[PDB]
């Protein structure tokens, strides 16, 4: 390969786990909680460090 | 002590043994299924069969027959020519009969199964890499190709091209055909004749007639070469030998001898050795020849093998074959066939004097004759021979549809229409 | 009817006897057909000095080109027309000239084997002959990796000694060595009580013993004065020596853990040890369900090509170990499974697995005695090795009071927090780092 | 969905004085929800194995 | 197999560690 | 001694089997196996034919769960037609198993 | 070609106990292990501390 | 591969019953004549 982003950085290759993954077609809306999960872990986070700047 | 039994069923197997006194027992039940018993469709099935010894079948699981033989110690060889098909079973006086109803299980209820034969596949590869590591085999191979049409000219390894194609039907089916009653005969070196009769009749009673594979035999002069980098170069001359158990036979056997260069001696040149002495004498510094016997039931091969450098190729070749020439000239003094005589005789003993040895030899006698000629007999026969006789056969040598293989840079060496 | 055991004590028992000056005279009897007349003498390789290193084996290859008796080829002619062979074969530690033959040509037989170990006619034409085709095997032994490999396994754990010299010897002692030279070498160590004249098959030992022509003796002391041990200990040393070579297409590999000498109760115990690590090849019919896991896993993960465990035994040393050829990125994890067979070994057999091992054994132990030839290097090598005793039947009794707990404590003592003798000839890129072998004898995990 | 509506209870009990009438259904809660996880289900699978003839 | 005699210094090691180090 | 029993379960057993909705999806009940180590082996082992038809009917399953849409009430699994195919391969991978297991107690 | 090969002194490098060309390290390394091992537990020991 | 350059070349086939006999056995393998 030459000039493939993803795989030029090793870097950039661990995160097409996110892009080229191999990904189950049927899946229940209920999967969805997995990724909300995270999203909850890094508003917490954002929230927390803000109000921990003032507490 | 008691000497062997032979003993032939209804069936028309034979079975023999010989109570020894020493600890290890070995039987042998040698199928009457050489390479010659395929066809174009066929070709390469008694390869994989002699390699799918291990596999599942009927009643006991390749697991259960490979643990169990290594239980108890035991070595399941399993053997074959462009004749016949020896199984082989060491094992422990007291554990025979662990390791018989493991025999049988094999040669007698295989169960080729998809998956299994499958994943052998790929072994033959591996086993025709291994043997094609010595030029003798592929010459030696490309030699009975050549020299025959049909039947023995097939070879014992599987044809590159064949190698995943061969199916678990075709495993079956030459079972089935060859692996019968008519062409069976067991060999016990320390076994009870009485209990093996027993066992054979309650487990080797199966009906198949010769030749469902095309049995015949037929000889045509043809010349194989097969072009290589290599430095040295072997290439094999031979005509038709006289066939197996005859006189004629016999006779070639002892004019082998006499020109016959297999080394007695480590480190040692032979002085017996005529066709060495004469290529010797015409030839350079570095080579080395000997004779080559080969005897069959419907046919044979006699002649020699030479193994020379690029540029000695011919003169060998030829020098060797000029030898053999002054035998069938005539000049043949009265004292080298008597050596002659005697090399075989004690070579035969001491090809006898093991338990492996006694075993093959026996079988061996069982599919051809029907029954176990002793030693000294053997002796006799080929004392029988005339000095003449041997000047005769070597005759038809030199007047003999000639037919060659050889190997490596051949730009020197003779065509038939060189020598 | 027969059993086992019954067969064991109904063998034919072997008869030592002595000549007046220590001929040692053995003999199986059987009266059989053809016969093998051996004389096994016991000075090899490791009674060289540095230069004659390669001595010895030079004696090997003018052994059969005449006796002042017999001239130019007249050894080879006697034999062939007989329809005898004679063979010659050297070690570190013993050379034997034998002969297979009908069993009624004992007469000119033993004459012959007799005459060849005394008169050896060697002109300089002969020793210029031979040494080109010695320089030439040299070359063509360079040629075999597991040859070049053993070599270098016993030069690393017989660094600094006598005994991990070539039995080819040195390249250049060949073009060196002196005519003289051969003469004080067999002068000096082919006098017996060294030598053995062995033999089994069809034979009366009464008439082997008579047989012997006794012509020249031991021309040595009567006294202590000689105690002075020829056979000195050879220093023990755990180093390894990597030869890498990329342009070979396997890699061979000779891991090693100093061993007892040829008699000790613990050798026969190791022996079932290995019976159950055992030995493999790219050829094996069972591969995957072979009951030796190394072979298992070899066989099911492509793992390694061959291997073999062995046990070198010689009288003050020992070399025990397996080796593996394996392709470049194999070295590793052959080496893991393996050594790893080991320390399972030591603290884990089972009753069940070294029950199977024992019995390999005795098979191992019974089919090499098939045959005439057989017998008799077991007879003449049993005698210098062991003494002048015939263990056969005793092995069963020994090997039978195997347990899982002997072989455990006997198998310990050798390999475990001992350090190896590993040698390579790469590809070795991945050969272990000799700390990661030696850790492998110990057991934290893994 | 039992166990779902057993846990659904347990959390309203928890909002609950610790009384006689949430006392009682609490302690049926608990044991059904273990029930429910360690013994019942696992049977039912069972059940339905042999059903379908597995 | 050694494995109890070798539980059981493992045994008594994790033992003489709480005791002591706790 | 089951005879009236024995010949009801088949009663449960229907209702059952088109109880569990994979009937609907055109599914057969050895496709609905747990993929593990043995059910593997014996997967393996299918024929072509056998074989790629379970790729198809579980192709055209997940599809059908992907879409949330049940196959037409035509063409559904009927519960006399129980090719119980991976049955056979199956057992034999346990029974290998089970012996070497065995075989390995002493 | 390869059998003149030799295997370098290593006298300088290795030691007492085991430095005599002709006689048995068994006999003498036994110990050896010991001191090196002996070495390990104590820093463990100290550390430990 | 195994150098074959000497005088020590030796190989060529011809024994009494059996004549390039090819083995496969479950432990070891090999080719005779
Ligand atoms: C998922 C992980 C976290 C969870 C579940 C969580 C949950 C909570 C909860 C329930 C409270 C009590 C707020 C209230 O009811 O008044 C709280 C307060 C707080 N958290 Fe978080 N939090 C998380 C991560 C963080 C992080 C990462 C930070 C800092 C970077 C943080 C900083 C604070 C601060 C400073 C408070 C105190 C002031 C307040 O009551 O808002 N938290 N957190």
């Amino acid at each position: 390969m030459t000039n493939i982003r993803k795989s030029h950085p090793l870097m950039k290759i661990v995160n097409n786990a996110f892009i080229d993954l191999p990904a189950p077609s049927n899946i229940s809306s209920w999967w969805n909680f997995g990724s909300l999960l995270g999203i909850c872990l890094i508003l917490q986070i954002l929230t927390g460090l803000f109000l921990a700047m003032h507490y | 002590p008691q000497d062997l039994e032979f003993t032939r069923l209804p069936n028309g197997l034979v079975i023999a043994s010989l109570e020894n006194y020493a600890p290890a027992s070995r039987i042998g039940l040698f199928i009457k299924a050489g390479s010659r018993y395929e066809n174009s469709n066929n070709l390469g099935t008694s390869h994989l069969l002699r390699l799918a010894s291990s596999l599942t079948t009927k009643g006991a699981s390749s697991f259960k027959i490979t643990r169990g033989i290594e239980a108890v110690g035991g070595k399941l060889s399993v053997t074959s020519t462009r004749e016949n098909m020896a199984y082989t079973v060491e094992c422990l006086r007291d554990d025979v009969d662990i390791l018989m109803e493991f025999l049988l299980n094999v040669t007698t209820a295989p169960e080729f199964r998809r998956w299994e034969v499958a994943a052998l596949q790929p072994q033959l590869r591996i086993d025709k890499a291994v043997a094609l590591q010595n030029p003798q085999a592929h010459v030696i191979e490309n030699l009975h190709a050549a020299a025959y049409r049909n039947a023995l000219a097939n070879s014992l390894y599987c044809p590159d091209y064949r190698i995943g194609k061969v199916t678990p039907v075709e495993l079956h089916d030459y079972v089935q055909n060859h692996f019968t009653s008519a062409r069976m005969a067991l060999i016990g070196l320390g076994v009870s004749h009485p209990v093996l009769k027993q066992v054979a009749e309650q487990f080797l009673n199966i009906r198949g007639g010769l030749g469902l594979s095309g049995a015949k035999a037929k000889y045509h002069g043809g010349e194989i070469r097969e072009q290589n980098g290599d430095s040295l170069v072997h290439a094999a001359l031979v005509a038709e030998s006289a066939a197996i158990g005859s006189a004629e036979a016999n006779a070639f056997s002892v004019l082998q001898h006499v020109l016959g260069a297999g080394p007695h001696v480590k480190r040692g040149s032979n002085a017996t050795s005529s066709l060495y002495q004469a290529v010797a004498k015409g030839v350079h510094q570095p080579f080395d020849v000997s004779a080559f016997n080969a005897s069959y039931s419907d046919s044979g091969l006699f002649g020699f093998y030479t193994i020379s450098q690029a540029a000695s190729a011919g003169d060998v070749i030829k020098a060797a074959y000029n030898q053999v020439k002054t035998i069938a000239q005539g000049n043949l003094s009265n004292p080298d066939v008597q050596a002659a005589k005697n090399k075989l005789k004690a070579g035969y003993l001491m090809s006898v004097e093991s338990s492996e040895g006694f075993l093959d030899e026996v079988g061996s006698q069982a599919l051809a004759a029907g029954s176990y000629t002793p030693p000294s007999t053997v002796l006799q026969q080929i004392d029988a021979v005339a000095d003449a006789d041997v000047i005769n056969a070597a005759k038809k040598f030199v007047s003999g549809r000639k037919s060659m293989a050889a190997s490596g840079n051949l730009g020197h060496t003779p065509f038939i229409d060189e020598l | 009817t027969a059993t086992y055991a019954q067969a064991l004590q109904s063998v034919p028992e072997t008869q030592v006897s002595q000549l007046d000056n220590g001929l040692r005279v053995a003999s199986e009897q059987s009266s059989q057909p053809t016969c093998t007349v051996g004389v096994w003498i016991d000075a090899g390789s490791r009674y060289e000095s540095e230069k004659n290193n390669g001595a010895g084996y030079f004696v090997e290859h003018l052994a059969f080109k005449g006796t002042k008796n017999r001239p130019g080829n007249a050894l080879e002619k006697e034999v062939e027309s007989m329809g005898a062979h004679l063979n010659a074969y050297s070690t570190r530690e013993h050379t034997a000239y034998y002969i297979k033959a009908l069993s009624k040509d004992l007469p000119k037989a033993v004459e012959l084997l007799a005459d060849i170990v005394q008169n050896c006619s060697l002109e300089d034409s002969q020793i210029e002959k031979e040494r080109d085709v010695i320089l030439q095997e040299l070359q063509e032994n360079d040629t075999s990796m597991r040859d070049v490999v053993f070599n270098y396994l016993h030069a690393t754990a017989f660094q600094g000694t006598p005994l991990a010299q070539s039995v080819e010897g040195p390249s250049e002692n060949v073009r060196k060595l002196s005519r003289a030279d051969l003469t004080e070498y067999l002068s000096r160590h082919y006098k017996a009580p060294r030598m053995v004249l062995a033999a089994a098959g069809g034979l009366e030992h009464r008439q082997l013993l008579d047989l012997a022509q006794k012509h020249f003796s031991g021309l040595s002391g009567t006294y202590d004065e000689d105690a002075v041990p020829t056979l000195s200990p050879c220093r023990f040393t755990g180093s390894q020596i990597c030869h890498r070579e990329d342009g070979l297409p396997l890699a061979h590999v000779a891991i090693a853990v100093e061993g007892p000498g040829w008699a000790h109760p613990d050798n026969v115990a190791l022996q079932v040890a290995n019976a159950i690590i055992g030995h493999y090849d790219c050829t094996y019919g069972g591969g995957a369900h072979l009951s030796s896991p190394l072979a298992s896993i070899a066989a099911t993960n492509k793992l390694c090509q061959s291997f073999q465990t062995f046990n070198i035994c010689y009288a003050d040393t020992g070399l025990l170990g397996a080796h593996f050829v394996c392709d470049h990125m194999s070295i590793d994890d052959m080496m893991f499974v393996l050594q790893g067979q080991w320390m399972r070994l030591c603290t884990s057999a089972t009753e069940s697995e070294v029950l199977r091992g024992k019995n390999l054994l005795r098979n191992a132990l019974v089919s090499h005695l098939d045959g005439t030839t057989p017998v008799c290097e077991d007879i003449g090598r049993s005698l210098l090795t062991y003494g002048r005793r015939i263990p056969l039947a005793e092995w069963e009794s020994r090997i039978a009071e195997v347990d899982a707990r002997v072989v455990r404590e006997v198998c310990s003592k050798y390999f475990y927090d001992q350090c190896p003798a590993v040698a390579g000839f790469g590809p070795i890129e991945q050969l272990p780092d000799y700390n990661r072998i030696r850790s492998g004898m110990f057991w934290l995990r893994f | 969905w039992a166990l779902v509506a057993d846990l659904l209870t347990l959390t309203w009990i928890g909002g609950q004085p610790v009384e006689h009438p949430y006392i009682t259904i609490g302690q049926l809660a608990s044991v059904l929800y273990f029930l429910l996880i360690l013994v019942l289900m696992p049977t039912a699978g069972t059940i339905e194995n042999k059903l379908l003839k597995w | 197999r050694n494995w109890v005699p070798t539980a059981q210094l493992w045994g008594a090691v994790g033992a003489v560690g709480l005791v002591s180090a706790t | 001694a089951v005879s009236a029993s024995s010949r009801w379960l088949e009663g449960i057993r229907k209702w059952y089997y088109n109880a569990a909705g994979f009937n609907k999806l055109g599914l057969m009940r050895d496709d609905t196996i747990h993929e593990n180590d043995d059910v593997k082996e014996a997967i393996r082992r299918l024929p072509e034919n056998l074989y790629d038809d379970r790729v198809f009917r579980i192709k055209r399953a997940l599809d059908l769960s992907m879409r949330q849409q049940i196959l037409p009430k035509e063409q559904w699994t009927k519960y006399e037609e129980d090719k119980s195919y991976l049955e056979p391969y199956l057992k034999e991978v346990i029974r290998e198993r089970k012996e070497r297991e065995e075989w390995a107690k002493k | 070609s390869h059998t003149d090969i030799k295997v370098p002194d290593f006298s300088d490098y290795r030691r007492p106990e085991v430095l005599d060309s002709t006689k048995s390290s068994k006999e003498s390394s036994e110990a050896r292990k010991g001191f090196s091992y002996l070495v390990t537990a104590t820093t463990t020991v100290g550390v430990a501390y | 591969k195994r150098s074959v350059l000497c005088r020590e070349s030796l190989r060529g086939q011809a024994a009494g019953r059996p004549l390039v006999a090819s083995v496969s056995l479950n432990v070891p393998a090999s080719v005779r004549y």
